[PDB]
């Protein structure tokens, strides 16, 4: 009805950092408690993301969904005025973020920890000795891709720790650290040692992998072998005239329709659960956007 | 109970409950008071928060 | 949910039941709706025909049913 957030600073902020916080005007950040008055320690994503600690993006990306989300409205030396996001209210939002990926109605906006860089997304407050980590918001497919890049680099790092170095290292960091868009390349900051909770997510996915690997339909494998032998598509670009060895020995049995029907049914029940697993983030649907004003009308 | 090669010192901290006296001279702080606001929000199906 | 049902998953998966294709599915989850946080769980007796059962009571509930998701 009247979502109103005012956050009180204990001491006045310096004459430099008031300008930097004015540069951050109009931006989503998650806050701790749903109250009109908040202390600055609860505000922002500062407390869980430490410069001293190895960054766990999965821990951040869990933490942000737990917080209710908000939008900055007024920056003063004494207090910060923010409005809050209720699930069933429609808001005017302006894209002021420094990477600037073009937004469209096609994707729901997704909010992520600042995977790209550390320092530039954050503002230090030595007047009240706390740090504000603004989240980074992105459209849907880039967010899905970056989460995929992070988990794949987690897996290949844990593999490559006792593998050969220079060849496997200099092959992996090609087009995994860097995401390439129209006219641009950008370097993801990836953790050096993945230890908490990313591997737990990968374990959860491997559970579904081990269950699904038994119930695969055979005729689709036959169709893939016949297609890669006879014809070519961009779907078939990865397979040349060579066929991988596994598929023939899974293939050797004949086709019975009811078995593939049951396998398709069980896999059909499972993929919806996987679709539940992949999200892990607050998704805000976009219904209107003006490029000339960089202004969307979110939901 | 044989003495080791070294001696040792101990450091402790303690907390004492104190009923305190505050003195303040006349007219030391000027205060600005504003109109109070009352707002409503986030109506539950059986409740409303103010 | 998974680390909750892990002992039951262990026991049921155990030796009593080996496998068959339909038997792989284990659990189902559906959401009933949103409840006011920090309100908590109000424990009360239920008296019928001279017998009592402990019952939790939920205030100010909001109803929103979701679909079924398979868990294993």
């Amino acid at each position: 009805m009247d979502l109103k957030v005012v956050v009180s600073l204990s001491s006045r902020l310096y004459t430099d950092e008031i300008a930097k916080m004015q540069q951050r005007i109009g931006c989503i950040l998650p806050l701790a408690s749903t109250h009109g008055t908040q202390n600055v320690q609860g505000l922002g994503l500062g407390q869980v993301y430490s410069l001293e600690t190895v960054p766990d993006y999965v821990s951040m990306y869990n933490y942000l969904s737990d917080c209710t989300l908000a939008v900055l409205d007024e920056v003063s030396v004494d207090s910060l005025i923010l409005t809050k996001i209720v699930p069933g209210q429609t808001y005017a939002i302006k894209n002021k973020y420094q990477p600037f990926f073009q937004w469209h109605g096609t994707g729901s906006l997704s909010v992520m920890p600042p995977v790209f860089g550390r320092e530039h997304a954050t503002v230090k407050l030595e007047s009240n000795d706390v740090d504000i980590v603004f989240p980074m918001v992105l459209p849907t497919p880039i967010a899905e891709e970056v989460l995929q890049k992070i988990l794949l680099f987690n897996v290949y790092s844990r593999v490559v720790m006792q593998a050969p170095g220079n060849a496997d290292m200099l092959d992996v960091h090609m087009h995994l650290g860097s995401v390439s868009y129209l006219g641009h390349h950008y370097e993801l900051a990836l953790p050096e040692v993945p230890g908490p909770l990313g591997l737990a997510l990968l374990d959860n996915l491997s559970l579904y992998f081990c269950i699904m690997v038994t119930l695969l339909p055979r005729a689709s494998m036959r169709l893939v072998r016949g297609l890669i032998r006879h014809e070519h598509h961009d779907l078939l670009n990865l397979f040349q005239e060579m066929v991988p060895d596994e598929i023939a020995r899974i293939d050797l049995d004949d086709l019975s329709v009811a078995d593939d029907l049951s396998r398709m049914r069980v896999m059909m029940t499972y993929l919806q659960s996987l679709a539940s697993l992949f999200n892990l983030g607050p998704r805000l649907a976009t219904a209107a956007y003006s490029q000339e004003t960089l202004t969307a009308t979110c939901w | 109970k044989i003495h080791p090669g070294v001696a040792m010192t101990v450091v402790r901290t303690d907390e004492i409950l104190s009923e305190n006296i505050l003195f303040s001279s006349r007219a030391s702080t000027s205060m600005f008071i504003g109109t109070p606001n009352v707002s409503r929000r986030e109506a539950r199906v059986d409740a409303v928060t103010f | 949910l998974r680390i909750y049902y892990s002992p039951s998953i262990m026991h049921r998966y155990a030796v009593v039941q080996p496998l068959h294709i339909e038997e792989l599915t284990f659990g189902a989850v559906a959401c009933l709706g949103t409840f006011s946080a920090t309100d908590g769980w109000r424990r009360s007796a239920f008296n019928y025909r001279g017998s009592s059962l402990p019952v939790v009571e939920i205030d100010s509930f909001y109803s929103n049913v979701s679909d079924w998701e398979v868990i294993l």
